[PDB]
RNA sequence: UUGUGGUAGACGAGCGUUGUAUUGGAGUUGAAGUCAAAGCGUGAGCAUUGGUGGAUCCAAUACAAGUGAGAAUGCCGGCAUGAGUAACGCUUGGGAGUGAGAAUCUCCCAAACCGAUUGACUAAGGUUUCCUGGACCAGGGUCGUCCUUCCAGGGUUAGUC
RNA sequence: UUCUCGCAGUCAGACAGUGGGGGAUAAGCUUCAUUGUCAAGAGGGGAAGAGCCCAGAUCAUUAAAUAAGGUCCCCAAAAUA
RNA sequence: AGGGGUGAAAUUCCAAUCGAAAUCCGUGAUAGCUGGUUCUCGUCGAAAUAGCUUUAAGGCUAGCGUGAGAUCACAAAUAAG
RNA sequence: GCGAAACAGUACCGUGAGGGAAAGGUGAAAAGAACCCAGAGAUGGGAGUGAAAUAGAUUCUGAAACCAUAUGCCUACAACGUGUCAGAGCACAUUAAUGUGUGAUGGCGUGCGUUUUGAAGUAUGAGCCGGCGAGUUAUGAUAGCAAGCGUUAGUUAACCA
RNA sequence: AGUUACUAAGGGCUUAUGGUGGAUGCCUUGGCACUAAUAGGCGAUGAAGGACGUGUUAACCUGCGAUAAGCUUC
């Protein structure tokens, strides 16, 4: 069609995925639409898997998947991760994070869900 | 000298619509539609009043000729037997009602023997 | 294309008969007195009976 | 056993509240609250307050047991609406109705009063026939 | 005895309502209007009764009609229908807090768009739409705790423009 | 079915039969005259059908004789040679 | 500035509309052409033909129906000759 | 009824000439729903004033169209301008009467005005509902019926008390 | 195998309950036609009419006009 909304194509979704994995690494809990958590779970688990090794090549690789926040910078988040979160989940084969279905949103009754993680 | 007839028209339409009832759905809710339904129902009721007497005699002819041909004789035979000798006024409906009267039709069949 | 004649109240109600909804789901939460529907969190700060969040 | 409570036509279409309340009508009060809380509808929020106020009125004002009470019936009536205008292409205007619904509910503590209204109507028709027949006593 | 098909059309006999006028009556011990029920009529109509109802009527007679509603692509008004249907008219997320209520409120963070433009002085014009405090019945194409929305209190200052 | 008086109404007819003309004794066509129908009046037969046939309806009949027409069944209504 | 203007001209434009804008009035212009026209009942109850017509959709007269009176059998029909 | 009973040529529209709105009734005295409860409030329920809140500010009543709701009955093999004549059974019991409601099922049955020679019509109009909505008057003549007078009567125009 | 229980998602009939709308009914500080007496102009000493301002009273209507929701004589 002619001039209208630009849409929410897969590039926008994956950008939001990077934003949200950065946010959950910053805090440890994110409440949002369930469907987005379902897609971002795989990428988050892959990033956690790559966070165990702490090798400069792997640091360069994960450099492409963080952002800038106010709580911590990209370097600060990375060093905090590689310092304490990496050995925390070194004993389990996956399933480091859980998505729990919350109540529908007030606005569009979207099925809300919380992604969380703990040892 | 303004003259209003709102109440008169409302009463007239109310008494017109009082006749119409038991129609299908919303049909007994519109004055103009119910008028036509009532008129058509009245005309068809007059037609049925005219033709039910027309068809009831044929119905009794069926219901009596059943018994007659069950005895081995057509309704024509019975009409002829009545016609020539011992002419009766017993109606086709009443002779048909004689079926509902036990031990009577045999009396007619034995009486008409000649 | 367009509608030619108006429908009837009974006919439109029969059409709307499929607009009716079915019953929802309802499960039981023991520690927090509440009937929360199945595969959902509990407002008392838990999911099912496992405590995971704040009591809200 | 009615304990009615009114709200007098807040903005809600009958088409949207009728079905949901008829789905919720005819049950107890606690399970009604449980299912209405788990209902993602504006009607749920609009009716939760009404139900709570009705229960409070029945318990306090009417002195009803509450434990034996249940939602007697839905009555989602034609509340007054609003008429607004909207621009339309080729330089025209269109009229749109913002629909509202009168809100009122009934609660019964007994499996009856459906037939008690029948008794009241029977008494009414008996007084009617009495008034009609005693007129014949004026001979 | 003829009888009681009938348009146009002719002819005849009546009924309903208002008002005026005379004779009457009822009426907060309930009038009219309204709805309803299981009457009388050749029909214009006449009732009867139940209740809303809360102060007007009806009966008999002449006179005079803004007098007798089935349509007029009739006038207005109300109501559905279509129909929960298309659309919401050039666009994201997270955190924290407040709020009864958080995608829509505040703050912070980011992501994204234009950047000879989505910048800024300013004109015409809008003519207070401006600011603050409080609130969100009436509109926000839902939303609202907010808005250019409402109330209260303020606000444009010239010898050199 | 005479005259006068008052009020009219209609001329855009059609169909069937007869005698035609035109058209082609083509046309559910046109033009005509005549005999009937509908219009202006329904009903039965005709498979349902305005003009065909029988027929002319105050109303009620769960009464009789019938007309046209029909009698294996649908659907009342017969058989013998 | 509208039996006016304007128009590199097309019957262009003159407030999204113009063989000549809109506004108020004469004007309630006219409408053989369309459309409609609101209580009951009784009785009788045709024509779609002819002539005329700047006339064929229209209008005038006849014929016809109806109502009142008279004529009331010399009148009119129905059969017979 | 003046467009205007209501703060009306007001609101509003077209730039503008110009055109041009709707709407009255609490009650008897606010005598305005005190007090309590749910609810943030609105709102509602009790409670009170008030004869009365079927007088609660939507405040004389609250018809029709429309929306539901359930008493009872029926409907998921069913070809009906949707109904008639009947009728099983079911539940009742009235303006007490061969009663009412309702109908498993049988027979029968292709809307209203419109104009045409004519429409179930694929000819047109009508969504429905409520009000409103279209042969009057002034004068004169003619015709009918009745009356007054009545064979030079009747009758006044105008004008006056 | 054969009759209907029971079925109704829903709808229809009958009956009334509540809801909108102000229809009908009743009334009028309003319009309309008049009847009888008066009268038939105002204004440059600046008209009617508008805008503005004036109140313990915010706003409107209204009154008046910086002497301002009013004064003096009788």
């Amino acid at each position: 069609s002619y001039i209208n909304k630009p849409g929410k194509t897969s590039a926008w979704r994956v950008m939001t995925v990077r934003q949200q994995v950065s946010a959950v690494l910053a805090y440890g809990k994110i409440e949002t639409t369930l469907k987005k958590a379902k897609n971002t779970q795989k990428r988050l688990d892959k990033l956690i898997t790559l966070a165990k090794v702490d090798n400069f090549n792997n640091r360069r690789q994960v450099k492409k998947w963080l952002l800038n926040t106010n709580l911590f910078d990209v370097d600060q988040l990375m060093d905090h991760l590689f310092s304490k979160v990496a050995p925390k989940y070194e004993k389990t084969p996956g399933g480091y994070s859980r998505v729990l279905k919350l109540g529908p949103r007030r606005g569009d009754a979207t099925e809300m869900a919380i992604l969380q993680l703990t040892d | 000298m303004r003259i209003k007839g709102g109440k008169q028209t409302r009463v007239r339409r109310k008494k017109w619509l009082k006749q119409a009832s038991g129609s299908f759905g919303t049909r007994h809710a519109s004055y103009k539609v119910a008028k036509q339904t009532v008129i058509q129902a009245a005309k068809y009721a007059y037609r049925d009043r005219r033709n039910k007497k027309r068809d009831f005699r044929s119905l009794w002819i069926l219901r009596l000729n059943a018994a007659l041909r069950e005895q081995g004789m057509t309704y024509s035979v019975f009409i002829n037997l009545l016609k020539k000798h011992n002419i009766e006024i017993n109606r086709k409906v009443l002779s048909e009602l004689a079926i509902k009267e036990p031990s009577k039709f045999n009396l007619i069949v034995q009486k008409v023997k000649s | 294309a367009v509608q030619q004649r108006r429908s009837s109240k009974h006919r439109r109600d029969k059409r709307r008969s499929h607009d009716a909804l079915t019953a929802q789901a309802l499960s039981v939460c023991q520690k927090c007195g509440k009937k929360k529907l199945f595969h959902r969190v509990c407002s008392c700060g838990m999911y099912g009976d496992l405590r995971v969040k704040k009591a809200y | 056993m009615i304990a009615f409570a009114k709200q007098f036509r807040v903005r809600i279409s009958p088409q949207k509240a009728r079905l949901v309340c008829q789905l919720i009508v005819g049950k107890k009060t606690a399970d009604a609250q449980n299912i209405l809380s788990n209902t993602p509808k504006k009607a749920a929020t609009l009716i939760a307050k009404l139900l709570n106020s009705a229960i409070a009125n029945a318990t306090n004002n009417h002195g009803m047991n509450g434990d034996a009470l249940y939602v007697f019936e839905c009555v989602a009536n034609q509340g007054p609406s609003m008429k607004r205008t909207i621009p339309r292409a080729k330089g025209s205007s269109n009229m749109i109705t913002k629909r509202s619904s009168n809100l009122v509910v009934k609660l019964s503590d007994n499996p009856n009063e459906r037939q008690e209204l029948i008794k009241q109507q029977k008494a009414l028709v008996k007084k009617r026939v009495e008034g009609q027949q005693k007129a014949k006593m004026a001979r």
